[PDB]
């Protein structure tokens, strides 16, 4: 539930001027907050849970086929009639076979012949869907405070250190707030109604697996289906053969299971959790969150009094930002931890900023230890060990180069401009001018064309942007941007986003 | 069918791990190119229709490169 | 069964140079034959009847409709299923109403209900088809011999004089020979195979009358149809009607009986007379004829001795000929019966021809009376009765001036030309060079083009003549007489054809 | 009687500046207005009801033939004459047949036969007409107070609670007031007159159901009619067939019923409700409405003081609106309720209107529920319900932004112009200048042209629209849109409008 | 169908009265005049675009008439 | 009659479903077509006659696909 190690980390730069900033979260990623004055804040999606489903429609995708049974009839005696056409258990099937004396009849050339045979489902497919108000959004908030390596990722202790909770939303109840008590309480502000289309498509199982699949694509699928609860099908001979209609003796067959198919046939359905309810992985969520409340507590603390220790050695995040552990000898406890970022110990000017603002001892317990993470700079710095000769400190390199960053950073924006749509301007929080027109633009822009012609399939556009490309190439001045946009962006860089 | 028109991809939200995707980016070369390690004589002729027409050259690879494709899957 | 008074009647002047010439018979006309050295024949179609028969479709014109009972469901449910589709009895529609709270469900704006009623027949039309093996033809065949006002039309008298008689032929039996006794035998050869196409259509009843109709048209019908015996049927909500869908409440209704419609329908169809079998009139049939053993008897007796009289007077058969009863007064029986036509009395010499030739007195009986025809040329003349003091005579005129005559002829022709197709060219009988190959044009010809954009009714192609002459009207030499062609003729007389 | 859950449902924004508003309603819509300071109300048709009814002529669908008698006379002895032409009871044809001595008569060819046989109908046709005086409508009214799910669609209740009234209208009482009680009187002022020509068409029953049918298309039917009452009937041939001749024996058929025809015959035909009188679904009817001494009760009460519930959840109408249902804990009623439509919980700014002003508390009885609908505005929101701790909320999406309809706006307007001609200038209501020449114009423009040619059906004038537009296809500039204004719109359109 | 369509006429063979002759040669004169001597507006405009078009004179005609048959029975 | 004349359709007020309105849209293409799938050797050599006369092409095409229509229901 915290943002640690998660492999997908994003932070925020509080830019103050509220107490409340917009947000969206997803399932993998978690966001984190440092804003002055402020402590650090975590916020992750956990899961989405929908409770109660209906059936729309389902599929046999395997059945079986028995009681054949035919009619002849002489020619230029008609169309034959089996009796069995008198109930849906059987499909009929009309034929002809020509005809001898040598069999029975007396003409030649033609006749009549009524095949009929049960139909039954070997196993089916049941269609799913949901209801919003079925919805539910499980969110632990996280904040940074006293932690050793063990708590840390644990969720029953941070309760009663109140600075952790989980919670549910809904859009029975689409606004919380909530108390970690001492740094005050907070508020969230989402939108329930917008983290899905539950009208988009349907919940799908096949077996034991489930899956989410398009509406529209649900109904085209070719297969025998049925009415909702209910009785027998539609179309359910495409599972039959006939053969050639050999005198009175013709037979019919099953396919084999399609079973395989399906599971071939889905390719972008997402997994899913399935008995009585859904868990989904990768939620989209829009929230406001509301900070006034928020406060820092320790700030009567003082400078710790006695030597440190690293239980567990500096380590990189991976996300740009380095973790340590620290044990205290001192008794003096709770007190406040001194600690900074420098560049030579010719300084003691910091230079890079606390994950965690003010580290803070919990109690006067001797060795316990305390977990925190800071941010040095790019190069060479140090890190201080509180002041005092008993200082100890320790030599951490970055490589990072601010333009490296930058670069991975816009990679990064690109990918997040792409499948994230207009909301992704969300990350502009308290928008305006650029901001909420850059969503506004977006709006018409990306809400048609990308996708008017959307439904492409890899090559499908990804092949466009060449034959497109080749306009481009030769055409005319001042119509060749108006062509050039069409041709490049929006299609390539896609095409580039997935790899893979 | 089970075969054709398959749901691949909704691909909508979802960071994570699709149902198959390494089959999938694969799919679409392979089953093409088998067909026409297949019978490379239909690539020739194909190819020289190319060049007949429109006489614009590129455009005319246009049609051939694009054409190489439709004969796979119809 | 004789031709006397049968509204179209027609002669054949006999070639000579054969015992044999080819004929063609009609339901309605009778034909007369004058050759030399031979009497005269009449033959005429008298039905077709059919034997047994086959039943291919059926209908039902008026149907029953009840039990209506629907299914409502709640939007977003799906389609309703009512299990009464598990039977055939009865005709299942979805349908769907709008959802307030205020009626039963929890959504608002759709539905669906699930409508299904009993389907039954009031009454139903019978399809059915003839197999060729069982046509017949009942052809009575006539001479002119004694015959008085009474025994002429009578069948009963004739077989005693032998001088008709009555036969059938089918395919199995495709041509016969027959005694009149004294006059010889004569052969009848015949096509049965011909005379329809018992395949060209089919026998329909509809309620009692009885039709001929196109079995090509005849599949078209759009109504409530069956397999050839059988059960229930396709197409079956035709005669139903389904109301606006209201909450669960919807009724459906029968239309009205559309036995109407069906006799408004057939017009080209045919009246017969079906209980077991049935009955043509008009037949279409080719035969050849052979009269060899056909000879001359009473050429043995000389003049009739006494007085004639005159029971019934001249009278016109309206044909261009004229037909006279005589009584004889003497004893003298069975003597020759003299008698001419001729211009003045101040000339014997004869000028038309006899009807019947060497009218014969039958017995020794005083007073019987004798039927006898000739026929007169134009304008006047006299009837010659007998020789000597005792020679009487009448003075019947005739209007009938040559040149009229080869109009009405022409006209006739044209007439038989049409509806009697390529076939027409049999009343040019004993053919070769000009009339055999006349048949041979016809056949491609008219087995084309005209019957290739056939199936114009009336106006239809009868418009098309005068747009047609537009064109003829406006077009280049040399290109007219080809487009003229198509113009007139062909189409604007057949529109002549029909009157009426 | 309510405008809730209506199929089509529209509203309209008070323009403020009167009282008084003019309006058009329909069978099936329901209107429903909203106008500052005044509550908001409900119009809709119920039916309509005429009384007396009035029969013009009659028709005899299908009927009887009897009594087939014929005589006949022998040639040039001129037409017969059977005695039956004395009684209008039967119908007499002449006839004639040919005739040979065989039968009968004394010369050849020609003849005379009088058919006659009785005529008597086995079911018979009957319209009627209506006299505008015998006009009715019943109006239920209804505007919006306390109501709960069930109350809210029942009648009985809002009599008490005086929210709803029901009445009649005839140009005997063309308009009328009628108090509300507590909201005060409003005052309805209509057109019977206007609402139909009554003699536009007439009332037509065949067998059971019942049909409105243009009179000028009624007159010619062909099939035997009747004066009013009345005996005996006038072109009553048509039903009966006459057979060849034969003879002196002849048979007359009589058709099969035709009363399918009929039901195929009328579509446009409305379905109506005949036994005594008739009552038709939709009404097309012009109103003013004066809304002065309507007035807001309960602007007396203050805030509720208690929780509040959620009986039902938030739902849609399909119309762009959204009602909700709570129940109320709290004792203090009547109480003034408070509640908004906001965009953020940082907002308490409201954007949207309620549906219904001021939801009022009924009693001070714990747990009663309550009924309202607001109107949100697109996108995302939320629903404030109450103030303080206490308020819950709930979040509750609209997808519907603004331009989609702008469109569905105009079409809608576009086909509530189309059938309903001039008078569809009446939305237009307190009109003048635009509005006031819109009819104007619409008047001899629509009252002539489309009107002139109409009586096209679907392809006849649909087809037309492709052959002018060829027209303007290819013309003279300045010509062109004199030209095309014929070729696209007024035609195409409504070709459209029709779909189905 | 029992209205469309009519069989009228199979009208082979046959010297004889037909089914009923007497209603054929009436009927689509009839139901056609009805229907134009109801709405002659309908003519007016339609003459007027035969003689718009074309130019040659008569063959404007051909135009016309046969529009005229048109609108009846679509 | 009973067939032809139909008032189909009156259609005025009535914002509801008409008696047969699923019919009547149906109707007029099928008892065409039906006639027209029969002999399609007449459309052959009408299509012909348009194509001679009047030479400015579409005008021509004018003539036939109306003069296809024609010939059902004379």
């Amino acid at each position: 539930f915290n943002c640690l190690g998660m492999g997908n980390r994003d932070f925020i730069e509080g830019a103050s001027g509220a107490t409340w900033v917009d947000l969206v979260l997803e399932g993998d990623s978690c966001l984190t907050i440092m804003a002055n004055d402020k402590p650090t804040l975590d916020v992750r999606m956990i899961n989405i849970e929908a409770s109660q489903l209906a059936e729309v429609r389902s599929y046999c995708y395997h059945a079986s086929v028995t009681d054949i049974s035919t009619v002849a009839r002489c020619p230029m005696t008609g169309e034959a009639h089996n009796e069995k056409r008198a109930d849906s258990s059987y499909v009929c099937k009309q034929g002809f076979t020509d005809r001898g004396w040598g069999n029975g009849c007396g003409l030649f050339g033609k006749g009549s012949i009524d095949t009929c045979a049960k139909f039954s489902c070997t196993s089916k497919a049941i269609g799913r869907t949901i209801q919003p108000e079925n919805i539910k959004y499980e969110v632990g908030i996280f904040v940074h405070g006293t932690t050793t390596s063990e708590n840390h990722g644990n969720y029953s202790a941070q309760v009663g250190a109140s600075q952790a909770a989980k919670f549910t939303v809904t859009p029975n109840a689409p606004s919380i707030t909530l108390k970690l008590g001492d740094y005050g309480e907070v508020t969230l502000d989402c939108e329930p109604r917008s983290g899905l289309n539950t009208e988009a498509f349907y919940v799908m199982t096949v077996g034991s697996k489930s899956f989410l699949v398009h509406r529209e694509w649900f109904h085209d699928l070719a297969l025998p289906w049925t009415p909702p609860s209910s009785t027998a099908w539609r179309n359910r001979e495409l599972l039959m053969e006939f053969e050639e209609a050999h005198a009175t003796k013709q037979s019919v067959v099953a396919l084999g299971s399609q079973e395989g198919g399906l599971h071939q046939a889905l390719a972008g359905a997402i997994v899913v959790e399935y008995s009585s309810s859904v868990k989904l992985t990768s939620g989209h969520l829009k929230c406001r969150l509301k900070m006034d409340k928020l406060a820092l507590k320790g700030t009567t603390y003082g400078m710790c009094t006695g030597k440190f220790s690293f239980a567990k050695n500096p380590a990189d995040t991976g996300h740009g930002t380095v973790v340590i552990e620290l044990s205290y000898s001192g008794s003096d406890g709770p007190c406040k931890i001194p600690i900074v970022s420098v560049a030579s110990l010719n300084d003691m000017t910091p230079v890079g900023r606390l994950v965690t603002v003010n580290p803070f001892v919990a109690t006067s317990s001797a060795n316990s230890k305390v977990l925190v993470e800071m941010e040095p700079p790019f190069g060479d710095s140090y890190i201080v060990v509180g002041r005092g000769d008993k200082q100890i400190n320790h030599h951490w390199h970055k490589a990072g180069s601010t333009l490296g960053k930058a670069f991975l950073t816009t990679l990064k924006g690109a990918q997040r401009l792409a499948a994230l749509g207009d909301t992704a301007w969300d990350f502009g929080s308290i928008g305006g001018v650029f901001n909420s027109i850059g969503k506004a633009v977006h709006q018409v822009f990306g809400g048609a064309f990308r996708t008017l012609f959307g439904g492409m399939s890899w090559i499908t556009q990804g092949l466009m942007g060449a034959l497109l490309l080749w306009m481009g190439v030769n055409a005319r001045d001042r119509s060749i941007a108006l062509a050039f946009l069409a041709t490049g962006g929006v299609l390539l860089f896609l095409a580039t986003n997935v790899h893979a | 069918s089970v075969s054709v028109q398959t749901h691949g991809e909704s691909s909508l939200v979802n960071k994570t791990e699709t149902w198959l995707d390494s089959t999938k980016a694969t799919r679409y070369l392979m089953k093409t190119e088998n067909w026409i390690i297949r019978n490379p004589g239909y690539a020739f002729l194909a190819a020289v229709l190319g060049w007949m027409l429109g006489s614009n050259n590129g455009q005319r690879v246009v049609f051939t490169i694009l054409l190489l494709l439709v004969a796979p899957a119809y």
